[PDB]
RNA sequence: AUGGAGAGG
């Protein structure tokens, strides 16, 4: 009766960009991206992979309220390394592990019985 | 429903206290709280 | 009759009830687009303005403090200290 | 092959017990989530009812209809109705099916999901057929009729995501376990006298080496191996729940990549 | 001026007991530009701490006694709610009169 | 509410994925706080849980009849032959993150009951609306689209705060403000104000 | 009312299991735990969906209309 | 009873005394008794303390009592409140109860008293005695729907 | 009383309330449907006309919009049914009754309204779903839980009337309360239970987890603090990141018992400028105590910073706790084998001791304590012997509960539960009691028809030997029920009587205020106090400092 | 056949009731440390024997599992709330025209029961479902 | 700057005070007879038996946010085994010829007792306590 | 509008 529709978790709305990038005012060379219509599924995956990049000083995400499918990613990189690239290499890195994971699973499946 | 058919009313010196003699006739536990506590009873 | 401006016995400080009623009254004046005596800076909120308009002592209201006997001390919002 | 590593232990129409070596915890988790809420499926999502003189209420039935697992193998070539340019539904984006039941007998007439009859044009796509793992071939007991009772209704199956309703959930259960000797000290075992004698041994302990008291705490170690078991309802074969899961996760990681390029424009 | 000296008495005991020379210099080790501040604050903080005229201070007192009285529920004397009810009623005939003799 | 005076309302809904989970994929339908347990001494709730889990596994009916020789020990031995840890604990994994839980969770079946008290049946707000004839104040009751009552106990609370204009407003512009005419002499509302 | 289209907890489909359950009981004299196991209802989250279920429909059909 | 008292050497110490506790009260006569410290004798009956030792000793006793109700319950209310309560019962001259017999006689605004207890009988002989109402009581302005002289309404604003 | 001292009123709302780990203290979750019904008359002015026009545009559905409009003549234009709802050109000086929006000031209430902190101005945040939401830490002044309680909300109509709420009634400026000169809001339940969990000397956090916690506090400077542990791994102590929540220049010292500045038991507390130095953080620090964090931070940094402080602590502890987890089984009410056998034999040596005294008093060798009947002494002794038995077996049990025992840990944190709870659940429930005495003889000379007459034994008069864990027997059950009922009956009756005392109190001190001569008076101007409280101070700004002239050797005073 | 009598409160006054049949001797005449502590048959002069102690309870408390392991007022609260639980209040609900009627979609016979539940028909007309439930602090919601 | 203090201690007492990741340690200096040490040690990281002997140093370097361990090329300033960073909170005077310092490494505690030490120790903020074996 | 019954915190 006051409930939001359930598509509102994955469907974007009236002029809501998927990513929103803002210059962090606190620490230098840091940025805080807002991910509309996403959750711990994404955020935890991006933040954990950003932690493997050794030119990333800081990386953490957070769902400010569970009512809303959205989350903030905060990223700080070493001087000269633009944080967006830190995000880009991060995503790609995941995609490559995932692909390898898929094929590796397939070949394993193609060897079974029942 | 089952309950409401086996109810007791008691209008108006210690009428609310679950009294010894109630053993086996009235339920120790089942009674309204607040105003009618211990006055309304269930068999 | 009234009381002398010297020999004013009450607190030279502004009571919290004086402040709320002052901010209230100005924000009501601001609300109905009466003239505004500050820079604004982008404050479009009638209460936030009177707050800035008070911080700069530019509020031209006077307080009439009542004493239990019918006496009364007048204080300008100009002169009342605002430490709260 | 290269990175993350799979090792089936058991496989079946309904289950894949495997081991997922060389992966982040985060990824092995994010995969299980996706497997639960984000691989799309077809399921009844509208019921127009013509007659229901049955003991049950309209929507009460309508509800169960939603829960009946429909074949979703070729789902990727059906469309989201919200997407498709037709008004309401069509044949590109929605399967329509019919249910007719009338009690003839004296005995109670049952209504199964076998009694569901596809009507719209599947056009070759492997879609919409109610899953039936039942042994006598009538999976799921929709409703029961007395003598004069009738039930006549029409259901439009749509492509949906379990995030939106748990009907469109391809996964049933997704067993999941790492470090079966707490060698990472990720829990602190509650006990009374003895952690070891009181907590039972995970079946995944024949697969790892028990720690030695002669050894101290390995603090550098991370979570590496993962023992999952995906069980499927059947609207998608098992192997596919995991694959499409990895596919979808990857797919949505990607739209983030693309979205970064979309912003760069002047 | 006598009311004023009175009101302030107990506080100043605390003031003089702590802002006494031996202590300022041997326990704290304060200075001048810093000790003048400590004086300054205390002045300001104090002036703040005064109650503001026009404070409905009765309703405040009644509520401040009433509310925790609603949290009273359970050997000699009558205590708690019944006792309170005796007190405010000026019970001519109370339930546990007693003398305490020294 | 469970069967033992542990009542309480929903605060949020989480979908399976965000829920904590057992290592066999079991997930709760329901999460109650451990703080409802130790001050209300409803140990029964705790035992019913333990018995119920055994009943489910064993496929028997848990006898929770009162005065008998059933025993948290006896039940616990039974649940142990069923391979789970004997006091109802189970390692659970956080759903957000996939990491284990430091703590093990008391987890099992427990007969819970939905009570006639629903949110959508209580909700009510009113801006301005009906006004009784006699007093010209807001009518009483949600079912009547009425105003909530600013009681004396509320009136005092405003008085405490020192909110004078608010207290006036509550008792004038909401509710029943009204304009009469008096006489410069008598002082009664006697005047025949032939307005206009 | 009537069997559940699916288990609330896990999501498994327990709706096709009802008749088969009732048969395992009475036809070949099995006990409910064994019966529930043969139906491959292993985890107790979906095991109680069947055991704890009551078929009130059988009563509802009793009424003529 | 245990008792803290100053040592010959300055520090405070535990020097436990003997104390007599009573069922019943006749303060008038047990304090005049030889053998006891008549400077420290006490009843829980502040109603007698008021009679024997005077209105101000009573006020102090009435507080001591009220205080003890709270603190025995674990609680702790600040002294200014209970004091105001006490002092209010007390300023009339004796013990003024918090009932229609107590404060609700005290010649305050007629409209004010009619808002508690005897509602009409107050309004009636206020009509007969032809009373005049200051209208500086809170509850009178509540009735009149005017801003009450409370806090923000305790003064006047001008230019 | 029904239509004058109190009147039904417009612009009001009510619903079931629920808690929210993510609202800020002074906020109030308002369901959209309510936001859309309640109005504020906002006057058209150059500063607002853009937003104001847009609102009328958005009509009355859905938020944020507006219902009606008020023209110069004072007519009432209705956005619902109007052939001009589309194109209306707002004149300066017109009223636009808009919806209630974010950061509107609204008076929030729960009845019975006992003290002022039961009507506090909150900041509106419109949310989905049908319940009012508040921060758990505003729970207490409201006495509100989430087992079905409803709360009211009133919306101010004028510019001043909103001032009056935000300047006088706002939740931050009620945090420290003149009632008990202390804070009336603190860290409760989960947050409380976990904050102790988080700060044990065993509690370390590795990098990944630290950065989330860090990012979780909004007021974070974005400076990773140097990890307490570096070689050969960075573990960050619980105490360390929690400190991020606490502001600067916040000094705190607490010596609780064996506290000796090495805190071999992590006792007491010590916060040297916004960093905690030693000691487990629990109720005595972050509760609503007297010389605790909330009292300090309010006075030191102001209400605003303190109100902000509530959020930050909950945001971190909750996050940390969410991935640590906490639970309670029946395993937490099992005492050792050994401890059980001792508990039983303990109960017996008191059953054997009552036996004697009874045997003794039956031989007429019992001597009545001065000023009491022979029987009175006998009861008094037996009741003491059995009470002692309980407390003794309780403590017996409490000692056997480990530190990982969950019931213990809530008692440790101070979250919920106490000794008796542990005692009765695990060892022995104790002696039942009605009207102050043990269970009477309802039937002649006996207590139930299953006893022989004249049976003063402990079991016969209502001593529940067993524990809740073990299980009360028939007679035990029945007696326990008898006592239990008394509870209910006078709980019911305590609510009745209290509610009268209050009304009376209030009506008697109603018109007492401090006038502009510091002289507490009343409608007649009668002096009640000559200086408010005998010292002129407001009770909020007052704390318990020791006057250390008073104590010690004359010698050391001199020194 | 005089095997069973009817006693009212007054005649109850004049008799000696045993709580357990075996309490007769029987004849008596090492233990489980986990069972509750039971006094003995110390009165060897009975006249009647309680049918079964659980019958002291009414219709609502007869629904509570293990009520003899609960603080007594909680048992009372349940007894109030059970009357507000939704479920199948009668099988003929489709043919009645009540102002307000609530029926549970999938009611469930509780996993832990009471012998007295049998005569109360609770297993056949339940009101409550057997939720899988965790006691845990999770999101703090 | 440079070093602050360095000695070699012998462990006399190790104490799991109802803990399993921390011990309160008691050591004396094998050089000064007027010198003992009390220290809270993460024994799950760097275990410490009784009768051990541990080289102990107090240095203040190697504040800006802690970059991860990019010591790949930097100057670790250690080659020790165990290293915490604490705060100095109390400096205590035991005897005209004795002085004690009080450290808090994230609530792990340290008490050092000696006399010439006074000519080195600062009142925070820094102080990396390094231990070897 | 009366009057009444049950229930919520
Ligand atoms: N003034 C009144 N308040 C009541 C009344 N009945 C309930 N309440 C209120 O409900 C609040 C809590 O009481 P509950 O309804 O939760 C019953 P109880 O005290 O047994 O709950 P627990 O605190 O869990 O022990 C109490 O503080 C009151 O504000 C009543 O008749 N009058
Ligand atoms: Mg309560
Ligand atoms: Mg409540
Ligand atoms: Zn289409
Ligand atoms: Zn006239
Ligand atoms: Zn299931």
């Amino acid at each position: 009766m006051n409930a939001p529709d359930r598509f509102e978790l994955f469907l974007l709305g009236e002029g809501e960009s998927k990513l929103k990038i803002d210059p962090d005012t606190k620490a230098p060379n840091a940025v805080v991206i807002t991910f509309e219509k996403e959750d711990h599924t994404l955020g935890n995956l991006i933040r954990a992979e950003l932690l493997n990049d050794r030119k990333v000083l800081f990386a953490a995400y957070k769902v400010e309220h569970p009512f809303f499918a959205r989350f903030k990613l905060r990223i700080q990189t070493t001087e000269g390394y633009d944080p967006k690239d830190a995000l880009k290499n991060a995503c790609n890195s995941i995609i490559n592990k995932l692909g390898a994971l898929k094929t590796n699973f397939e070949t394993e499946w193609n060897l079974q019985t029942l | 429903t089952l309950s409401h058919l086996r109810r007791t009313n008691t209008p108006i010196a210690k009428p609310r206290q679950l009294h010894n003699t109630h053993w086996g006739l009235v339920c120790p536990a089942e009674t309204p709280e607040g105003q009618a506590c211990g006055l309304v009873k269930n068999l | 009759k009234a009381i002398p401006k010297d020999q004013r016995a009450t607190t030279p400080y502004m009571t919290k009830y004086e402040r709320a009623r002052i901010l209230g009254t100005r924000a009501l004046q601001i609300s109905m687009n009466a003239p505004v005596f500050v820079d604004l800076e982008g404050e479009t909120d009638p209460l936030r303005i009177a707050m800035k308009e008070l911080a700069e002592k530019k509020i031209p209201l006077v307080i009439r403090r009542y004493l239990p006997d019918g006496s009364f001390e007048d204080w300008s919002v100009e002169e009342l200290i605002v430490d709260l | 092959e290269e990175g993350p590593q799979v090792k089936i232990r058991e496989a079946s129409k309904d289950n894949v017990d495997f081991i997922l070596s060389n992966v982040d915890l985060a990824m092995a988790n994010s995969l299980r989530r996706v497997m639960i809420a984000e691989i799309p499926t077809l399921a009844i999502d509208s019921v127009e009812v013509e007659t229901n003189t049955t003991v049950l209420a309209d929507e009460f039935i309508a509800h169960r209809l939603g829960l009946i697992p429909l074949q979703s193998m070729d789902i990727e070539q059906l469309e989201y109705s919200r997407d498709c340019f037709c008004e309401d539904h069509c044949d590109k984006c929605s399967v329509v099916l019919t249910l007719q039941a009338f009690g003839e007998s004296e005995s109670t007439t049952n209504v199964y999901s076998k009694d569901l009859v596809i009507v719209s044009n599947l056009m070759g796509r492997n879609i919409g057929h109610p899953i039936i793992q039942d042994k006598e071939g009538n999976g799921v007991l929709i409703c029961k009729l007395r003598k004069g009772q009738e039930l006549k209704l029409t259901c439009v199956a749509k492509k949906g995501i379990a995030k939106e309703h748990a009907k469109w959930g391809p996964a049933a259960a997704i067993e999941f376990e790492y470090d079966p000797w707490n060698k990472l000290k990720h829990t602190d075992y509650w006990y009374e006298q003895d952690s070891a004698k009181e907590w039972p041994q995970s079946k995944n302990c024949e697969y790892e080496d028990p720690p030695n008291e002669g050894d101290p705490f390995d603090y550098k170690a991370q979570a590496d191996t993962f023992y999952m078991n995906v069980e499927s309802v059947g609207s998608i074969p098992v192997d596919q729940v995991v694959v499409r899961g990895i596919d979808t996760l990857q797919k949505k990681v990607a739209s983030i990549l693309l979205a970064l390029t979309q912003m760069d424009q002047d | 001026q006598n009311a004023q000296r009175d009101a302030v008495t107990l506080f100043c005991c605390l003031l003089r007991s702590r802002l006494a020379t031996r202590r300022v210099l041997q326990e704290y080790r304060l200075t001048k530009q810093a000790f003048d501040w400590v004086l300054s604050n205390i002045e300001a903080q104090f002036l703040r701490s005064v109650v503001h005229p026009g404070e409905m201070v009765g309703v405040l007192a009644a509520q401040s006694i009433g509310e925790p009285a609603t949290q009273m529920t359970l050997k000699k004397v009558t205590s708690g709610v019944p006792r309170l009810k005796e007190i405010l009623n000026v019970a001519k005939n109370m339930k546990t009169p007693s003398l305490t003799v020294y | 509410a469970s069967r033992h005076g542990q009542k309480g309302t929903i605060g949020i809904t989480y979908r399976r994925e965000d829920m904590p989970f057992t290592a066999e994929g079991i997930v709760p339908d329901l999460i109650i706080n451990p703080h409802a347990i130790p001050s209300r001494m409803t140990v029964a709730h705790l035992i019913e849980c333990l018995l119920s889990k055994v009943a489910a596994l064993s496929g028997n009916e848990g006898d929770a009849s009162p005065f008998t020789d059933i025993t948290v020990e006896g039940i616990s031995k039974l649940l142990r032959e069923h391979g789970y840890q004997s006091r109802g604990f189970e390692v659970m994994y956080n759903g957000h993150t996939g990491k284990k839980l430091m703590a093990q969770i008391f987890f099992g079946p427990t007969y819970y009951q939905r009570l006639r008290h629903m949110v959508d049946d209580k909700i009510h707000a009113r801006a301005r609306g009906p006004m009784q004839v006699l007093t010209r104040q807001p009518v009483e009751g949600r079912s009547r689209d009425g105003g909530l009552r600013f009681g004396e106990m509320e009136r005092d609370c405003m008085i405490a705060h020192g909110a004078a204009s608010f207290l006036k407003e509550r008792l004038m512009e909401a509710s029943d403000a009204f304009r009469v005419h008096i006489c410069g002499i008598c002082g009664l509302m006697t005047v025949i104000a032939k307005l206009n | 009312m009537i069997v559940p289209v699916r288990c609330f907890s896990c999501g498994k489909v327990v709706g096709d299991k009802w008749e088969s359950y009732l048969n395992l009981l009475q036809e070949d004299e099995l006990d409910e735990g064994t019966a529930l196991s043969r139906l491959g209802l292993k985890r107790y989250c979906c095991r109680r969906m069947i055991l704890t279920h009551v078929d009130l429909i059988e009563k509802f059909l009793r009424y003529n209309p | 009873y245990d008792r803290k008292v100053p040592s010959p050497t300055g520090e405070y110490v535990k020097e436990p005394e003997w104390v007599l506790e009573t069922d019943g009260v006749n303060l008038s006569e047990v304090m005049t008794v030889p053998g006891i410290d008549p400077t420290r004798i006490y009843t829980n009956s502040f109603i007698d303390i008021m009679e024997v030792l005077g209105i101000e000793a009573g006020r102090a006793a009435l507080y001591k009592e009220v205080y003890n109700v709270i603190a025995s319950d674990g609680s702790y209310v600040n002294y200014r409140h209970m004091a105001l309560l006490v002092d209010v019962m007390t300023t009339q001259g004796g013990l003024t109860s918090v009932t229609r017999h107590g404060f609700n006689r005290s010649n305050t605004g007629a409209l004010m008293r009619c808002s508690f207890e005897e509602t009409v009988e107050i309004l009636f002989e206020a009509g007969a005695s032809a009373e005049l109402d200051d209208c500086r009581g809170v509850s009178e302005n509540v009735i009149l729907g005017q801003m009450a002289p409370i806090g923000t309404g305790a003064f006047d604003v001008m230019i | 009383r029904g239509n004058l001292m109190g009147k039904r009123v417009d612009f009001s709302a009510r619903t079931v309330i629920s808690g929210d780990p993510n609202l800020e203290l002074d906020q109030v979750g308002v369901p959209k449907s309510i936001a859309k019904t309640l109005t504020y008359p906002e006057v058209v002015t150059p500063y607002n006309i853009d937003r104001l026009t847009q609102l009328v545009r958005n009509g009355p559905n859905e938020h944020p919009g507006a219902k009606y409009v008020i023209r110069d003549s004072g007519d009432r234009i209705d956005l619902r049914y109007s052939k001009r709802a589309g194109d209306i050109q707002l004149q300066y000086g017109w009223k636009v009754e808009r919806h209630i929006m974010d950061n509107d000031p609204v008076l929030f209430n729960r009845q019975p309204s006992l003290h002022k902190m039961s009507m506090m101005a909150h900041r509106v945040k419109v949310i989905p779903y049908s319940t009012f939401r508040l921060n758990l830490s505003v729970t207490s002044p409201y006495n509100a839980d989430f087992d079905g309680d409803e709360m009211n909300l009133h919306v101010p109509q004028s510019e001043e009337t909103r001032a009056e709420l935000s300047q006088l009634c706002a939740v931050p400026l009620q945090i420290v309360s003149p009632q008990s000169n202390k804070p009336c809001m603190g860290i409760v339940q989960d947050t409380l239970c976990g904050i102790r969990k988080l700060t044990l000397r065993d509690t370390f956090i590795e990098l990944d987890q630290v950065l989330n916690m860090l990012y979780w506090v909004p007021d974070w400077d974005g400076v990773i603090p140097t990890p307490a542990i570096i070689k050969p791994k960075p573990l960050w102590s619980g105490k360390q990141i929690l400190s991020v929540a606490i502001p600067n220049g916040i000094h705190l010292q607490r010596f609780d018992e064996g506290t000796t500045l090495l805190s071999p038991k992590d006792n007491g507390m010590l916060i040297i400028d916004g960093q905690i130095i030693f000691g487990v953080v629990e109720k005595k620090t972050v509760g609503s105590s007297n010389g605790g964090l909330i009292h300090v931070v309010t006075r030191e940094k102001g209400p605003q910073v303190c109100a902000k402080l509530f959020g930050n602590i909950q945001k971190v502890v909750n996050f940390w706790l969410l991935h640590n987890g906490f639970s309670t089984g029946i395993g937490d009410t099992i005492a050792d084998g050994p401890t059980m056998r001792e508990i039983t034999e303990t109960i017996a040596e008191a059953k054997k001791k009552v036996l004697d005294v009874t045997k003794e008093a039956q031989a007429n060798l019992l001597t009545a304590k001065h000023g009491m009947t022979l029987r009175e002494s006998f009861e008094d002794n037996v009741v003491r012997f059995l009470n002692e038995a309980r407390d003794k077996a309780g403590r017996l049990a409490e000692v056997n509960l480990k530190d990982l025992n969950n019931v213990k840990q809530m008692v440790m944190a101070g979250s919920k539960g106490s000794f008796i709870n542990i005692a009765q659940m695990s060892a022995c429930v104790g002696q039942q009691s009605v009207e102050g005495k043990r269970i009477a003889f309802g039937f002649v000379d006996r207590t139930l028809p299953h006893f022989s007459k004249d049976d003063y034994s402990p079991e016969s008069k209502g001593f529940v030997e067993n524990s809740y864990l073990r299980g009360l027997t028939p007679q035990e059950f029945f007696f326990h029920a008898m006592g239990g009922r008394e509870g209910l009956i006078d709980t019911a009756v305590k609510t009745a009587e209290t509610g009268y005392i209050q009304r009376r109190l209030v009506k008697a001190l109603e018109d007492i205020m401090v006038h502009y001569d510091n002289t507490t008076r009343n409608s007649l101007g009668n002096v009640i106090q000559f200086i408010y409280g005998e010292d002129g101070m407001d009770a909020a700004h007052i704390e318990k400092q020791s006057l250390d002239t008073i104590g010690g050797s004359d010698a050391a005073f001199e020194k | 056949e005089g095997l069973v009598e009817y006693i009212d409160a007054e005649e109850e006054e004049s008799i000696l009731i045993a709580m357990q049949p075996e309490d007769l001797e029987p004849a008596e005449a090492d233990v489980d440390p986990a069972k509750r502590i039971r006094v003995s048959h110390h009165a060897t002069t009975f006249t009647h024997c309680e049918i079964h102690p659980s019958m002291i309870l009414g219709v609502a408390a007869s629904i509570i599992p293990f009520p003899d392991h609960n603080q007594s007022p909680r048992n009372t609260y349940q007894s109030a709330m059970g009357k507000q639980a939704m479920g199948v209040f009668l099988t003929n609900y489709n043919v009645r025209m009540d102002t307000m009627a609530n029926i549970l979609y999938y009611p469930q016979k509780p996993l832990g029961t009471t012998r007295a539940m049998e005569y109360l028909k609770f297993r056949e007309l339940p009101a409550g479902q057997n939720a899988i439930v965790a006691i845990a602090c999770y999101s703090g919601y | 700057s440079n070093t602050l203090f360095d000695d070699i201690f012998q462990v006399s007492e190790v104490d799991p005070g109802r803990y399993n990741k921390v011990c309160r340690i008691e050591a004396a200096s094998t050089t000064q007879d007027q010198c003992k040490l009390t220290l809270d040690i993460n024994v799950e990281l760097f275990p410490v038996a009784a009768q051990d002997s541990l080289t102990v140093t107090i240095a203040s370097s190697l504040t800006r946010s802690w970059r991860p361990p990019q010591a790949g090329d930097r100057s670790l300033a250690d080659d020790y085994d165990y290293v915490m960073y604490g705060t100095a909170y109390k400096f205590e005077e035991v005897s005209k010829d004795l002085i004690a310092v009080y450290y808090s490494f994230g609530g792990l505690l340290m008490r050092l007792e000696g006399n010439y030490r006074n000519l080195n120790n600062l009142k925070q903020e820094n102080a990396y306590l390094l231990i070897r074996r």
